[PDB]
Parts: structure tokens; sequence; C-alpha cells
């Protein structure tokens, strides 16, 4: 059902994502006959056997946590990204500046509302390195 | 008992070469308000200034800023002696140099943005 009526401009070498059957799956367009890229057409014959593959250690993964797996906060978001964006985007010019940041942020509220969710969600969309100390 | 010896108080005016004294220690010791100064200070390290009038400002007094009071090996309550010198002259070279902890973010240009 994915590609029918779709027609999904790939190239050689994409990761892409298809959800359903209570799981989502992930495939690599390994290689196309026409390299490199092209639009599948009902005239293309699509390869789906042999072996799953290992990713490469830098494949950043489908299963971690971004910011579209967190619902009813836009808000708060808002802010957690404009307090913490720029100062981990850019360290050397936000150091050649002179301002000071900030570098405590307390979030609150009642148990089970995501809060571990929306701190793991910056962490891996600034891409910095992130280091969990449990209570 | 000379009228020259004088000790430092807080600065009010916010330029970095005025020095402010009081009218009538000015009239005993033959300044004008467009003058252009020489003090002493220890390790006979000297500098030069611009004074100007104040109220405000007593005779024991002078009130200098904190930059002329660091090129004076002086602090708050030492002895500095004033004097008249027009035997100033004007220039042809001058170089300067900054100082290497101040300048480690910005890089380019330092002419045309600070010292025009
Ligand atoms: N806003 C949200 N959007 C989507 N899923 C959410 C949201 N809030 C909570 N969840 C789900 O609830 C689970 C538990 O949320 P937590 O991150 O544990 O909240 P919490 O702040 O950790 O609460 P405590 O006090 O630590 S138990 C998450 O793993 C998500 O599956
Ligand atoms: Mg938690």
């Amino acid at each position: 059902p994915y590609f029918l009526e779709a027609y999904r401009p790939i190239r050689k070498g994409d990761i892409f994502l298809v959800r359903g059957g209570m799981r989502a799956v992930e495939f690599k367009v390994v290689e196309t006959d026409p390299s490199p890229y092209c639009i599948v057409a009902p005239d293309t014959v699509i390869h789906c056997e042999g072996e799953p593959i290992k990713r490469e250690d830098e494949e950043e993964s489908l299963n971690e946590v971004g910011y579209d797996d967190i619902g009813g906060c836009r808000k708060q978001l808002a802010q957690i990204k404009e307090m913490v964006e720029l100062p981990l985007r850019h360290p050397a010019l936000f150091k050649a500046i002179g301002v000071k940041p900030p570098r405590g942020i307390l979030l609150y509220g009642p148990p089970g509302t995501g809060k571990t969710l929306i701190a793991r969600a910056v962490a891996n969309e600034t891409g910095a390195f992130f280091f969990l100390i449990n209570g | 008992n000379r009228p020259n010896r004088l000790i430092v108080d807080e600065a009010i005016n916010e330029d970095n070469s005025v020095v402010s004294l009081s009218q009538p220690k000015m009239d005993e010791l033959q300044l004008f308000r467009g003058d252009t100064v020489l003090l002493k200070g220890k390790k006979r390290r000297e500098a030069v200034c611009i004074v100007l009038s104040d109220d405000t400002c007593s005779d024991e007094k002078i009130r200098m800023n904190r930059v002329v009071r660091n090129n004076l090996r002086v602090r708050l309550g030492d002895v500095i002696s004033i004097q008249p010198c027009p035997d100033v002259k004007y220039g042809k070279r001058i170089h300067v140099l900054p100082i290497d902890d101040t300048v480690e973010g910005i890089t380019g240009n330092l002419f045309e943005v600070y010292l025009k």
C-alpha cells in the first residue's frame, strides 16, 4: 500500500520508514538499476529477499526520541528551545559575545507528564553529549 | 608646607583622561580648566591629564578615575603631586598594542571600530 498512487522519488542509499501492524519498520534503498535516483513506477521490480543488514555506527536510529513524540506542550517546548538551542549550537560565537547563558533549568509538574521525555528529546535533537544522573 | 600634594578620592566624571579640582585650590595652585597637568606617583610612575573644575570636590582631595589611578600605582587615600606643564607638543608616530586577554574572542579589524 505504500507505493500505490504515490510515485515516491527515491535515491540509492536512503533509509525510509513504514508504519503498520503494531510495529514500525525500516528499509534502505540499496540499489537502483537506473542509478542513482529514480521514481518508483509499476515498472520497477522490487527485490525484498535477502538478509536484513547491520547498521553503520553513525546511522541515526528512528527508535530514538525527537520532537514529534511529544504532544500537548507546544509553548513549553518553545521556551526550552529558546533557552537551550543557541548556547549549544554555537559555543564559540556565544563565548565570543560576552553574555551569560542560563545554567539551571528546573522542569516541574505532576507525575507522569513527560519530563524525562522532554529532556531526552532536547538532548537528541541538539546532538549534545548527555549524561543521566538518577536520584 | 606645599599646596600641590593631594590625596585621591572617588570619581564622579566618566572620562579616562579628566581629573577634577576645586576652584580655590586651582587659583592657589595656578591652574586653569584647560590646562594639561603632570601627576607623579609611587615607583616613579607619572601621568598626564586634563584638569577641570568642581564644587563638590574639596581642597584636600582630588577626584580621579580608576584608569588614571591604576597607571600611577596609587590606591584610595595615597599621596600624589600635581604640577602644570604646558611643555606638551604634538606627535608624529604612536604605536599601540592590545593586551592578550581581552582580545581572544574577536578577530578582524581594530582601528575603525574602536580607536576611530
Ligand atoms: N506529552 C506526552 N506526549 C506523549 N507521551 C507522553 C507524554 N507525557 C507522557 N507520555 C508517556 O508517558 C510515559 C511516562 O512519562 P515520563 O517521561 O515518565 O513522565 P515523568 O515526568 O517521568 O513522570 P515521573 O514523575 O518521572 S513517574 C512516557 O514514556 C510516554 O510514553
Ligand atoms: Mg521521570
